[PDB]
RNA sequence: GUUGACCUCGGAUCAGGUAGGAGGACCCGCUGAACUUAAGCAUAUCAAUAAGCGGAGGAAAAGAAACCAACAGGGAUUGCCCUAGUAACGGCGAGUGAAGCGGCAACAGCUCAAAUUUGAAAGCUGGCUUCGGCCCGCGUUGUAAUUUGGAGAGGAUGCUUUGGGCGAGGCUCCUUCUGAGUUCCCUGGAACGGGACGCCACAGAGGGUGAGAGCCCCGUAUAGUUGGAAGCCAAGCCUGUGUAAAGCUCCUUCGACGAGUCGAGUAGUUUGGGAAUGCUGCUCAAAAUGGGAGGUAAAUUUCUUCUAAAGCUAAAUACCGGCCAGAGACCGAUAGCGCACAAGUAGAGUGAUCGAAAGAUGAAAAGCACUUUGAAAAGAGGGUUAAAUAGCACGUGAAAUUGUUGAAAGGGAAGCGCUUGUGACCAGACUUGCGCCCGGCGGAUCAUCCGGUGUUCUCACCGGUGCACUCCGCCGGGCUCAGGCCA
RNA sequence: CCGGGACCGAGGACCGCGCUCUGCAAGGAUGCUGGCGUAAUGGUCACCAGCGACCCGUCUUGAAACACGGACCAAGGAGUCAAGGUUUUGCGCGAGUGUUUGGGUGUAAAACCCGCACGCGUAAUGAAAGUGAACGUAGGUGAGAGCUUCGGCGCAUCAUCGA
RNA sequence: AGACUAAUCGAACCAUCUAGUAGCUGGUUACCGCCGAAGUUUCCCUCAGGAUAGCAGUGUCGACCUUCAGUUUUAUGAGGU
RNA sequence: GCGUGAGCCCGGGUCGAACGGCCUCUAGUGCAGAUCUUGGUGGUAGUAGCAAAUACUUCAAUGAGAACUUGAAGGACCGAAGUGGGGAAAGGUUCCAUGUGAACAGCGGUUGGACAUGGGUUAGUCGAUCCUAAGCCAUAGGGAAGUUCCGUUUCAAAGGGGC
RNA sequence: AAACUUUCAACAACGGAUCUCUUGGUUCUGGCAUCGAUGAAGAACGCAGCGAAAUGCGAUAAGUAAUGUGAAUUGCAGAAUUCCGUGAAUCAUCGAAUCUUUGAACGCACAUUGCGCCCGCCGGUAUUCCGGCGGGCAUGCCUGUUCGAGCGUCAU
């Protein structure tokens, strides 16, 4: 509050009698009558400078900068191994990326949450939707009196067409601990890379794949990056004839025998 | 998850309406469940608990007992049970408190008016299956 | 002379009405500082701000050009972005500082004075009233219709326009109803914990219940469903009719337009406004193609653009003061509002005013019956509880400071660094391991080959064969090697 | 050329320089033997003994100061936030760059999409009216990393004469 | 009498402007590693204060540029202690 | 037990409902000092002191307990400008009776202006009420942007008595 | 050798730090527009079966009527309904009422529970006096009504 400690008529008695200078309260018959005042050193005076309601709460980011790094995050969703650096179950997933036939886009084809929990388990999914019940816990601080009173893991991400689709699947997937959905038009980094780490576990539909390359054809401005390298695969360079041939010989071993 | 705006989810708020709900309100927080041959009979399956209908207690140190409930102290939250008491240092018999909600009604105290309450929800309980079988 | 008017000014506890105070976060005006900065200080700045005074509403205010411009022209008011820290002001120091154009949010237009109804004051307040009007009064020193500059009045000309009543159907508000385990075992005073087996989910938000509960209870999701009231919009139907009133196309001629106001001089204040941007006081004081403006004072000649001195009007904008509601990378009882509590309270001051401290027994009071000592407060037994190492001086219970018990040192401070000694107390390490030979015991099936299946395509696994000098395990005896501490 | 003592043993297959050359004292310690296997070695604390040792913080040329603050303990207690500049590090696009004043949309203060104006940059110089960047393979000379057909070509940058 | 005006008078008491300004006194909170000063020049109503140059740290870039030096030697100038 | 160090890890006791490791993000983030703020506690220390107003003694009763409670008997002081008998201002139940653990009466206390429970203030003649004084404020009027300032008989058409 | 002073541990004291908790603050966002002469905001005094405060109410006083619900309130006690119909409750809702003395505050005053005037009814022999009860009497301004003033001024 902007008055918060400010609301007494305290002066400073000056030297001379014995106390240390600070403003102090004035009057008696009370115990607050001579206490110091004011300061951010004084019991109910005022702190260091008070917050303000004009500081900086949001950040403004390059269009294009959204754009690679939403793009980075996809590639990365492709690379199994990276999924299980995630923390990831995904032993007994057939491909990936894994795609299902849109069985899932009829009126009620999957509107009921035990029909969308049975095809999940088909898929090779339930796993990881395991993986979520099983982890939960009670909050290690203040936050539980503030409204956040539990904690649990992150489960896979259900992309969709809802043109093609119908959007009649997100009620049928809402009530299961874990899982996501989202258009195909509108991807979130903040699911695609939860807490700036890469490797979401993602389940397509058919109609979705086949309007993705749609979809970054249309944005204007926006075109692909190109890499720095071309090869990333570093021991088939540095092992080729091509640079092999040419070398000097070499001068020593991976271990120096001491001299003297 | 709720969705409707009108819909609060606040531990603050909640405990404040709980803790200082008046008496109508308190009626209805304290319901129990029907027994399997009452809910079978009337398509029924709580209700407000109400002095003069029996119970029997399934929690608690006090299990498999039964009795007439004799008093709701609904500005204390608890039901006393014939026959469930403890003694003081005196001698004297005391009654012990047991929350509703951790027993079932076994027999249930009739008249006009309770009959139109178990109508009535039955009547609805029903009609909702009727128009979702659709 | 009498009597009857008119004008102005009064009385009445005459009939009927209306204002004051509170609130003032935001809104419309008046009045008005200094601290401070200029490294001193007077013009300047702080500031056209704080304090003081008057007047309104859910918004107020502003508003349909006496505008902007200088273009190929825009077109009432308000607010955001940009113009722009720019033109300009300033002991030209410190410092200060707008507007037109451009994109958007929101869009909406109007009524008086100045004319003769003059073949008919055609207008209005009040009283009484079968309800249809009647009666006095106001008013010709002007109440209705007609006209407002975009025009219009007055003439031609021949087409077009309008009044009532029903009304399906829909929207808003209140109210009734809504899925699934108290299944079995262990710990525990008490499952809401661990294990096993199930079910619901457009509902796994939140809270309670003897400890972390989707299925014990309230609620949470979804469109529906029982009943009730008042408004708003609206598809489409049924009916009169030109007495009257209204729009359009052309034209010789007409065409009223706000005064101690504009403007000028001078004084003060103010603005970015500079031979003077606005406001107010005093003196002078207009005009009919006249008048204002056109950011450098003045005379002469042109040009452009509007039309002052009378008035009304929704939206986009401000505000958490009032009544409600939803939230957070906020605080967690010396923090957060002065106040989580019988807090603007107790208390102080003649008064204006000043203004605290203070949350937590236990799931449940089950808040200690009885005996005994004591004048009593209380003590000792004995009880309740999972626990009294929870007894209302009540969760946990740190330090300063103090009591008892135990160990030790002390010839005018004590404490501390390096290094031995004595006494007390104590962590590790070690207890065997691999191999060879001899004997006993048990079990297989060791090498090879055939069939099948994988895979790194030559390497494996499974089935069959094997069947005692092979393979594996245990026990008993001997031998070599390696192993802890100090010398 | 012979004796006598003290302190130390880093390194961990071979490789080297060499010599008195069946081998060695030559690029860093091995061999043999005894006691004990636990409070014996070792560690912590208290106390006596030898030597050493002025009260901290602060201003100051100079503090143990007869210079100031400090009886003791617990909890609180001081370079922050906004706008505008600047240099340097990381990132995207690049003669361009910037969605978010606004509109569309949504699982609704998030995420996703759109483009008319506008800002900074692409041209300077004068008080102003105004005017406005190639003689040359975009010049000559001296250095210059790198490349090179070995004759030379010469980036960045520095000095110098010109357009 | 600069005396009295509620223990207050060479200008009372109360709330607000107000967290008034201070070239001046006091304080300013964990550890280890590497480098390491100045009290001097010029200007200021400047002398208990600032700006400016010097002294110091950090980041680099150009070549790893025959490159330099608080020094000696040889040849050759200036000086009035 | 580990670490040069700020620190980290384990054993024993008490206790009763939530908490940590790793990579990023964020800040009201680290105390011995400020005659620092709030709260609590020492030495001094059972120390300084509890000395104006002439003064007490015997027996009995009450009571767990008597110098400061009650009765009687002695000895004293105030000495009618009183330590007597009544009032005004101010206080507000302090008045009376019965009873009482703690706290208060700077020693004690069975006593109390303390603590608990009850009770108590009676007017045609005493006061207020009526009159005017110094003074204060309405009305007629005049100032002032205004909160309001002046004005009290005035430059006012200002009343009361009977049938 | 004790006592005394000093250091460490256990238990017991003094004091209220630490940990966990929260029907409270703080900040943002959204919706709405409603005080008063028909007596407001604020002040005083009273009201419960047993209450000092806090909360509520006004001599109809810890509340009355009306509508909904459907069996309580609770520290003690008593009593009522006990759902037939005639209905518990410091329940919810709220359209009909009551609403002391004041306050812009209004017959004149007020440091007083002070002093008047007009109309009506009821008692005391009463139009005039005394007592009880009911209704009234402020100021500025507007429209209208009625009674007036002035050689201001018209006609006869
Ligand atoms: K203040
Ligand atoms: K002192
Ligand atoms: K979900
Ligand atoms: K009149
Ligand atoms: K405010
Ligand atoms: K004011
Ligand atoms: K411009
Ligand atoms: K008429
Ligand atoms: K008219
Ligand atoms: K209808
Ligand atoms: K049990
Ligand atoms: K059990
Ligand atoms: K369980
Ligand atoms: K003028
Ligand atoms: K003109
Ligand atoms: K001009
Ligand atoms: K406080
Ligand atoms: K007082
Ligand atoms: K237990
Ligand atoms: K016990
Ligand atoms: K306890
Ligand atoms: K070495
Ligand atoms: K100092
Ligand atoms: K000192
Ligand atoms: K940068
Ligand atoms: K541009
Ligand atoms: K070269
Ligand atoms: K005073
Ligand atoms: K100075
Ligand atoms: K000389
Ligand atoms: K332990
Ligand atoms: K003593
Ligand atoms: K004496
Ligand atoms: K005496
Ligand atoms: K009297
Ligand atoms: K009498
Ligand atoms: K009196
Ligand atoms: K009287
Ligand atoms: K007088
Ligand atoms: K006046
Ligand atoms: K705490
Ligand atoms: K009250
Ligand atoms: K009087
Ligand atoms: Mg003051
Ligand atoms: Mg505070
Ligand atoms: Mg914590
Ligand atoms: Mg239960
Ligand atoms: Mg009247
Ligand atoms: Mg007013
Ligand atoms: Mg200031
Ligand atoms: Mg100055
Ligand atoms: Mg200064
Ligand atoms: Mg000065
Ligand atoms: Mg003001
Ligand atoms: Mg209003
Ligand atoms: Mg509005
Ligand atoms: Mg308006
Ligand atoms: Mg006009
Ligand atoms: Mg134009
Ligand atoms: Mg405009
Ligand atoms: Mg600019
Ligand atoms: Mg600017
Ligand atoms: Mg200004
Ligand atoms: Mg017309
Ligand atoms: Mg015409
Ligand atoms: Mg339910
Ligand atoms: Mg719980
Ligand atoms: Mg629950
Ligand atoms: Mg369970
Ligand atoms: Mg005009
Ligand atoms: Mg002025
Ligand atoms: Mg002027
Ligand atoms: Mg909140
Ligand atoms: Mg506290
Ligand atoms: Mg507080
Ligand atoms: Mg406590
Ligand atoms: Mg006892
Ligand atoms: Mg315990
Ligand atoms: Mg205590
Ligand atoms: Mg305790
Ligand atoms: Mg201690
Ligand atoms: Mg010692
Ligand atoms: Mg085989
Ligand atoms: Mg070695
Ligand atoms: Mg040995
Ligand atoms: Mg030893
Ligand atoms: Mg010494
Ligand atoms: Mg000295
Ligand atoms: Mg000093
Ligand atoms: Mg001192
Ligand atoms: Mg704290
Ligand atoms: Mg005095
Ligand atoms: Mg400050
Ligand atoms: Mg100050
Ligand atoms: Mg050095
Ligand atoms: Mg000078
Ligand atoms: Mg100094
Ligand atoms: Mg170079
Ligand atoms: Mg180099
Ligand atoms: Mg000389
Ligand atoms: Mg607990
Ligand atoms: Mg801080
Ligand atoms: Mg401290
Ligand atoms: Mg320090
Ligand atoms: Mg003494
Ligand atoms: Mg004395
Ligand atoms: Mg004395
Ligand atoms: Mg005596
Ligand atoms: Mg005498
Ligand atoms: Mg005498
Ligand atoms: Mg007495
Ligand atoms: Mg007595
Ligand atoms: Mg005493
Ligand atoms: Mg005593
Ligand atoms: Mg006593
Ligand atoms: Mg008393
Ligand atoms: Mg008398
Ligand atoms: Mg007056
Ligand atoms: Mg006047
Ligand atoms: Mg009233
Ligand atoms: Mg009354
Ligand atoms: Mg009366
Ligand atoms: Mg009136």
């Amino acid at each position: 509050s902007e008055k918060a400690g400010h609301q007494t008529s305290a002066e400073s008695w000056g030297t001379g009698r014995a106390v240390a200078r600070i403003p102090r309260v004035s009057g008696g018959g009370t115990h607050r009558a001579g206490q110091g005042a004011f300061g951010n050193m004084c019991r109910s005076g005022r702190m260091f400078a008070p917050t303000k309601i004009w500081r900086k709460w949001h950040v403004k980011i390059n269009q294009g900068q959204k754009r690679f790094a939403t793009a980075s995050a996809l590639a990365a969703s492709a690379v199994a191994p990276l999924l299980m650096a995630r923390g990831h179950q995904v032993s007994t997933v057939p491909e990936v990326p894994l795609v299902v036939d849109s069985a899932a886009v009829a009126g009620d084809a999957v509107a009921k949450t035990a029909a969308a929990y049975k095809l999940l388990k088909a898929i090779g999914a339930g796993p990881d939707v395991e993986k979520v019940k099983k982890s939960k816990k009670l909050r290690a601080g203040k936050g539980k009196m503030r409204g956040r009173r539990h904690r649990q893991r992150r489960g896979p991400l259900i992309v969709y067409s809802p043109e093609h689709d119908g959007k009649e699947l997100v009620k049928g997937f809402r009530n299961i601990p874990g899982v996501e959905t989202c258009p195909v038009d509108a991807l979130n980094l903040l699911q695609l890379a939860p807490g700036g780490h890469l490797g979401r576990f993602i389940v397509w539909t058919s109609a979705a794949i086949k309007q993705l390359d749609a979809v970054y054809e249309s944005k204007k401005g926006f075109f692909l990056p190109a890499n720095i390298v071309s090869q990333a695969d570093l021991s088939r360079l540095i092992n080729s004839t091509e640079i092999q041939s040419v070398l000097r010989a070499p001068k020593g071993e991976a271990r120096t025998k001491r001299a003297c | 998850m709720k969705v409707r705006p009108t819909v609060s989810s606040s531990r603050r708020k909640a405990r404040k309406a709980h803790f200082s709900a008046p008496s109508s309100v308190r009626r209805v927080i304290m319901s129990a469940p029907l027994s399997k041959e009452l809910r079978e009979k009337y398509n029924v399956r709580s209700i407000p608990i109400r002095k003069g209908d029996e119970v029997q207690i399934v929690r608690g140190a006090h299990k498999d007992k039964e009795g007439k409930v004799t008093s709701v102290y609904r500005l204390k939250y608890v039901i006393h049970v014939e026959r469930v008491t403890r003694e003081k240092a005196t001698g004297q018999t005391v009654p012990i408190g047991i929350h509703p909600s951790n027993v079932v009604i076994t027999k249930l105290h009739l008249d006009k008016d309770r009959e139109n309450i178990l109508a009535r929800i039955k009547a609805g309980r029903e009609q909702v299956a009727k128009a979702k079988g659709k």
